[PDB]
């Protein structure tokens, strides 16, 4: 993450980052939904962040430092660029409509008011197309990726070595491997969490209780669909072992 | 420190993210509580032995039976939870979550945990659940469940309090280092 961003977002809530003059001006019922936007716009920056640890810090330091036979390094880490575009455009839109809302002569004040209509956007079209394709597609491939890993780290000591190395500090300490990819796959399924808390405290414009209910349902029919699409991919698995059950 | 990986499953009522997140922080959040729980690696000693015990919530995936088995990978404890406001969780243990675990996380130990321990004497919850022809689960009915399932063992807790949290949890450390 860029420094900017990480400073907005480093309070554990949205009345704690704004200025206390500012948050005193605003009644309870703003004060819940704004932090519920908060927590997923600061999600939002953390997973963007681990699909970066994976591209940038896993990914290119493999293929600038170790000697993996092809298609290894596509193995460990199956459609990153494709989900680093995807999320950084979202987070790209979060982060304008926050950035929009601030008040004149601040950096921190802001409230978000239309948050429905950009879930919908980002839930439909061509965006929910691409999430729903890149999904069934990482999420298929997952079991394969962990198990590749693992062979890896067990039989090759330079393999060994880079990962001890790029780990080791104490900033990486959730985000090993493993972990980078079980956090991107869980992502998806925290949306309709987020979104059914946000909607509970966004009663009082019924136009935006309305988008945000119609988002709840991009969201869940998006689950639903790449949920239908998965199955485990296996390294030497054979055609008999796919047709039958 | 040798790393082992904990999940926690249970019903969306179960309040399994709000226990991952006061262990987490050793606190009950006092200005706001998140919505969900991403990961969190803590650092435990338990019995002389350092462990690095990496936690997992299945919250949002209760729905999605493909995604879900996603997070069982290497799983070394598995917390299956229930509240004790809700005898509804505790029916959903021995043929939903048990079968489940049992078969993507052969040979795991389970420790069966009841969340909310603090509502069993709360007079609005009993209010509530008699409506239902229902009352708390009693620790009884816990113990009995935890029994019949084949978990390594039961224990209560109250993550609004914080009352048996860090016993949770340094016992499920202790459950994954055993053999
Ligand atoms: C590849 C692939 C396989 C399946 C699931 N499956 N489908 C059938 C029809 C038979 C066996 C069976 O396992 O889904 N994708
Ligand atoms: C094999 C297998 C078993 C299950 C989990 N499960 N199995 C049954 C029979 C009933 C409920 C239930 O949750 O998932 N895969
Ligand atoms: C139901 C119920 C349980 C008890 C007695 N009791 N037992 C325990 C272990 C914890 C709290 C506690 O109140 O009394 N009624």
């Amino acid at each position: 993450s860029m420094e900017m961003d990480e400073k907005d977002f480093a309070a554990d809530s949205w009345s704690l980052a704004v200025d206390s003059s500012f948050l005193q001006q605003h009644k309870k019922e703003v004060m819940k939904q704004q932090d519920v936007i908060y927590e997923l716009i600061q999600t939002e920056l953390h997973h963007v962040r681990t699909l970066k640890i994976m591209t940038r810090l896993f990914r290119t330091g493999m293929l600038e430092e170790l000697h993996l036979e092809p298609g290894v390094v596509q193995g460990l880490f199956p459609c990153v660029d494709e989900l680093s575009d995807i999320h950084t455009r979202f987070l790209s839109q979060l982060l304008e409509r926050r950035r929009q809302a601030l008040c004149p002569g601040s950096t921190r004040n802001f409230v978000i008011h239309r948050l429905g209509d950009l879930l919908i956007s980002q839930f439909s079209g061509p965006s929910a197309e691409q999430m729903c394709k890149t999904y069934s597609e990482f999420c298929s491939r997952h079991s394969k990726a962990l198990k590749l890993y693992k062979e890896l780290y067990a039989r090759d000591k330079r393999f060994q070595q880079f990962i001890r190395k790029v780990t080791r500090p104490a900033v990486l300490k959730r985000h090993g491997v493993q972990e980078c990819i079980l956090l991107v796959t869980q992502r998806i399924t925290k949306y309709p969490l987020l979104i059914s808390r946000i909607l509970q405290h966004s009663h009082g414009i019924e136009e935006e209780r309305q988008d945000l209910t119609t988002a709840l349902g991009l969201v869940k029919e998006l689950l639903s669909n790449v949920d239908e699409g998965i199955y485990q991919l296996e390294k030497g698995a054979r055609l008999q072992e796919i047709y039958n059950r | 420190a040798i790393r082992k990986k904990l999940v926690i499953v249970g019903d969306g009522a179960c309040g399994k993210t709000c226990l991952l997140i006061v262990f987490s922080k050793d606190q009950f959040p006092e200005v706001y509580v998140p919505t969900v729980f991403e990961n969190y690696v803590a650092d435990i000693e338990v019995d002389g032995k350092q462990v690095e015990l990496a936690l997992w919530d299945t919250a949002g995936q209760e729905d999605y039976d493909r995604l879900r088995p996603l997070s069982y990978p290497d799983t070394d404890v598995i917390l299956m939870c229930f509240s004790i406001d809700s005898p509804d969780s505790l029916e959903n243990i021995p043929e939903k979550w048990t079968p489940e675990v049992k078969h993507f996380c052969p040979n795991v130990p389970i420790i069966l945990v009841g969340n909310k321990k603090d509502l069993r004497n709360d007079e609005h919850t009993r209010r509530e659940l008699a409506k239902m022809k229902q009352e708390p689960v009693k620790p009884e009915e816990g113990r009995d469940m935890a029994n019949r399932i084949g978990a390594f063992g039961y224990m209560e807790c109250s993550a609004k309090t914080k009352d048996g949290v860090r016993e949770v949890f340094e016992m499920a450390t202790r459950a994954a280092l055993q053999a």
